[PDB]
């Protein structure tokens, strides 16, 4: 009901091997629209839509404007990812690993890890890996950790025994868990 | 479009309404920090960012204020093109595996607010709740809409029923969506 | 952060290469800059480095190189003019923080070329009303330089739009019993 | 480009006095410096953006306000001597380390004692006769003696319009013992010699004084050192 | 310690 006008602006950088492939991207945006870019591989400002042309132009005409932002790449991006290697990169959190039986389906609960990167199996009994697995999408808690759910169609026998195989960067040996 | 390690330094925001502003760092889609531009000061959210990293809070200030005057201008030039209002997605979950006697924390990830203007308060058996209740700035989107998410430290009990209240204009009647062990 | 300046004033003759040594304390990502300010005037920005290729081109002809491991940025010109004689300052900034730190500042006398030199002195006529009586030198090479008055009640000044390229100074008393004639003069004198 | 009002300024210790500072570039940041000798430049205060205000390394006896994104003003409201220094107002478009644009500079002067103001002679020096005869050019050194403070900018004027050409003044201007002791500023005119022979040509050394206001006290026997030009004529002789 | 970059939106035209 009450009228609202937006205005966004995102200096994004994109980081590939390391220090090796940097891209800054300065996205300027009125609403959900964006109408006017800065694309380091371009070297220029562009516009988006047909409400960026008149703000393109203008910050293209200025040389202090252009010689500022093609040097952002350094100033910032290349600036920052030194800083980040420090902390953020070297963040490693291991996560806690248990199997709850929701009594013909198991859910492998892979909590509270850092960075994203995981890989989880389902293992039946011993060296067996089962194709009948549902995972959940990775799910961000949002307080710089993350979490998985792995659900299972599982039938159980008298001799079985359920082991969840979770691999990390955090861990120098997988976690397993069993189930009886 | 495709990187080993996407980072935004940082996300600028104001809007006509109140008028409001928001200055944040993300880094793989989490939030580094935010400005509190009315106290004049940069609030990490790690005790690991606190120690090793500083931000001048001045630099918030200035750019929002380049946004205050862009904003004026693009209005003019849109012919003052109102933002749209969207319908948001409310999701309610746990931190940890819930277990009565353990501390937990319940997570409301409200996704695809747009404009960013919304309220998020918690409701146990009914009753409205701000005892460990914590709540994070709007997470950019690469739609350009946002993302926020709120906490509420608990302990679950034999009987006892959670909901997370979401209050937006792109809903006729605040969302509520339930939550029991 | 910090930035020092070690000299504090330069003399130098027009046409001749110019080198202003200036170097900044520390810095991971730093910003650094060349103002440059005239007698009566503000200051005005030369060039500036903070990314890219260490030898970096300014305005009115200047050039610096960014030396990193040495931790200097210093200023350098090929030809110096006489438009040159000003005070320059080179300022020091991070990335991270909003701040700036100008030097102590570094003074610059580029001294005239005249290609036909010819050093007189003039007896200039006083007016009536005046107690003082006034006498002038007029076209002397960069070589010559004139030093500061001996006696108490004389008083010697120092110096000097395309015309003309020769300058002047002036050398009067309110006693008007003053006579020309003072410290490392031509032998070649007119009058 | 940056504007400051006024130029000079001379103050007693106790006076009040407004720097006012306007900028046409539609920068967000501006700034309040003072130029002193081996010191450099000391900012006192400085404004981010509009409604914003933060302090600098000097900024006792000093308090500003920015009215909007265009005007900025350092206000002082008790002189001291401790203040005389030529005050210069910057701007850059959000940063400190953007281009700054300087303004033209206000030199300021506090005294304790307001009986050492003294307007200077304006002594238009006539043509030497033995110039014309040997170098064929004129020469006018208008000298300036007797003069307290250094707040004193000269301007040659033929025939109704302010001269550059020719212009030679000293880039700054008795008793090397006294501390308030009054300097001496000279200034030259080249002409050329069939332009002085011409009695139809006018020529004036023109000399801006920024002394005392309308409002300011004087309690003094001798003439009050109000901001009056002081001007003296001198016209073409063909002999 | 250093202080985190930050990228300065460009001004747009005012006129
Ligand atoms: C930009 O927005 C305009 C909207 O209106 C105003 O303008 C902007 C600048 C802000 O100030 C807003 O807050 C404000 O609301 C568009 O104008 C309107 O476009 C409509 C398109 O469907 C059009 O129907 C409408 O016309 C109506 O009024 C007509 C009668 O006009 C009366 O009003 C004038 C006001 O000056 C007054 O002198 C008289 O009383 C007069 O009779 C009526 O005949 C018609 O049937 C409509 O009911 C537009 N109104 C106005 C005031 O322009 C604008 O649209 C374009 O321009 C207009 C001139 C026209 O050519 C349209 O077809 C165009 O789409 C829009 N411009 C663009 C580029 O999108
Ligand atoms: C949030 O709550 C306030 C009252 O505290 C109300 O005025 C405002 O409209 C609410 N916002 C939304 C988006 O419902």
């Amino acid at each position: 009901s009450p009228e609202d006008f937006v205005y966004q602006f995102k200096g994004m950088c994109y980081f590939t091997n390391g220090t090796e492939r940097v891209r800054l991207v300065t996205r300027y945006i009125y609403n959900r629209e964006e109408y006017a870019r800065f694309d380091s591989d371009v070297g220029v400002y562009r516009a988006v839509t047909p409400l960026g042309p008149p703000a393109a132009e203008y910050w293209n005409s200025q040389k202090e404007v252009l010689e500022r932002t093609r040097a952002e790449l350094d100033t910032v991006c290349r600036h920052n990812y030194q800083l980040e290697l420090r902390t953020t990169l070297q963040r490693r959190v291991e996560p806690t690993v248990t199997i709850s039986p929701s009594h013909n389906l198991l859910v492998c609960s892979v909590t509270d890890f850092y960075p994203a990167q995981i890989k989880v199996r389902w293992f039946r009994n011993d060296q067996e890996e089962t194709t009948g697995v549902v995972s959940t999408p990775l799910i961000r808690n949002g307080d710089w950790t993350f979490q998985i759910l792995v659900m299972l169609e599982m039938t159980p026998q008298r001799g079985d025994v359920y082991t969840c195989h979770v691999e990390h960067p955090s861990l120098q040996n997988p976690i397993i868990v069993e189930w009886r | 479009i495709v990187a080993d390690h996407v980072a935004s330094y940082g996300v600028n925001l104001y809007q006509s309404y109140g008028p409001s502003g928001q200055y944040s760092h993300e880094f793989d889609g989490d939030e580094e920090f935010y400005v509190d531009l009315e106290r004049k000061e940069t609030v990490w959210q790690l005790p690991l960012f606190r120690r090793f990293r500083r931000f001048d809070p001045q630099f918030a200030l200035t750019n929002i204020a380049v946004l205050k005057h862009n904003l004026n201008i693009v209005i003019k030039r849109s012919n003052s093109t109102a933002a749209t209002n969207e319908v948001p997605e409310v999701t309610v979950f746990s931190k940890s595996p819930v277990t009565l006697g353990q501390p937990n924390t319940l997570i409301c990830l409200v996704d695809n607010i747009f404009p960013p203007v919304v309220n998020i308060t918690w409701l146990s058996n009914g009753h409205s709740v701000t005892e460990g209740v914590s709540e994070t700035s709007f997470l950019s989107k690469s739609d350009h809409s946002f993302f926020k998410i709120s906490y509420l430290t608990f302990l679950p009990s034999a009987d006892e029923i959670y909901d997370c209240k979401v209050e937006h204009w792109g809903l006729d009647e605040p969302l509520l969506k339930h939550w029991e062990p | 952060q910090s930035v020092t300046q070690p000299d504090i004033h330069i003399t130098v003759s027009e046409g001749a290469s110019l080198e202003l040594r200036c170097n900044y304390s520390y810095g991971a990502t730093p910003y650094l800059f060349w103002y440059v300010q005239s007698p009566g005037q503000g200051l005005q920005l030369l060039l500036k480095y903070f990314s890219g290729d260490t030898l970096v081109q300014g305005i009115k002809g200047f050039e610096a190189e960014f030396k990193r491991s040495q931790s200097s940025f210093n200023l350098r010109k090929p030809s110096v003019h006489w438009s040159d004689a000003a005070e320059y300052f080179c300022a020091v900034g991070e990335t991270g923080a909003n701040n700036l730190f100008f030097g102590t500042g570094t003074r610059l006398t580029v001294i005239p070329y005249i290609q036909n030199p010819d050093p007189a002195v003039y007896q200039l006529r006083d007016s009536k009303s005046s107690d003082k009586s006034v006498c002038l030198f007029t076209d002397f090479d960069s070589q010559t330089n004139v030093s500061q008055s001996k006696d108490s009640d004389v008083y010697i000044t120092d110096k000097c739009s395309m015309d003309f390229k020769s300058n002047s100074a002036v050398a009067w008393s309110n006693k008007s019993d003053f006579a020309c004639a003072n410290n490392s003069i031509i032998p070649e004198d007119t009058f | 480009g940056v504007t400051q009002t006024p130029k000079f300024q001379v103050l007693k210790t106790g006076q009040s006095m407004t720097l006012q500072c306007a900028q046409d570039m539609n920068h967000n940041s501006m700034y309040w410096y003072r130029q002193d000798p081996g010191m450099g430049l000391r900012l006192i205060y400085y404004s981010a953006s509009e409604g914003t205000t933060d302090k600098g390394e000097v900024p006792n006896g000093y308090n500003v306000s920015r009215l909007n994104k265009r005007e900025f003003s350092l206000r002082l409201e008790s002189a001291a001597p401790s203040q005389t220094s030529v005050y210069f107002c910057a701007s850059s478009e959000a940063r400190r380390y953007n281009e700054q644009f300087f303004g033209p500079g206000t030199r300021l002067t506090v005294l304790e004692d307001l009986k050492n103001v003294f307007p200077p002679e304006v002594a238009v020096f006539e043509p030497s006769e033995a110039e014309i005869s040997h170098t064929q050019k004129a020469t006018l050194v208008c000298l300036a003696t007797g003069f307290y403070p250094d707040h004193v900018e000269l301007s040659w004027w033929v025939n109704g319009k302010e001269v550059h050409s020719g212009v030679c003044t000293d880039p700054q201007p008795e008793q090397p013992a006294l501390n308030d002791s009054r300097y001496a500023l000279s200034s030259r005119l080249r002409v050329s010699a069939t332009f002085w022979q011409n009695p139809r040509n006018h020529f004036r050394c023109q000399v801006q004084f920024y002394g005392l206001s309308e409002n300011d006290e004087w309690t003094q026997d001798r003439a009050k050192p109000v901001t009056q030009i002081v001007s003296a004529e001198a016209w073409g002789r063909a002999d | 310690p250093s202080g985190e970059g930050s990228f300065q939106p460009s001004q747009e035209n005012p006129q």
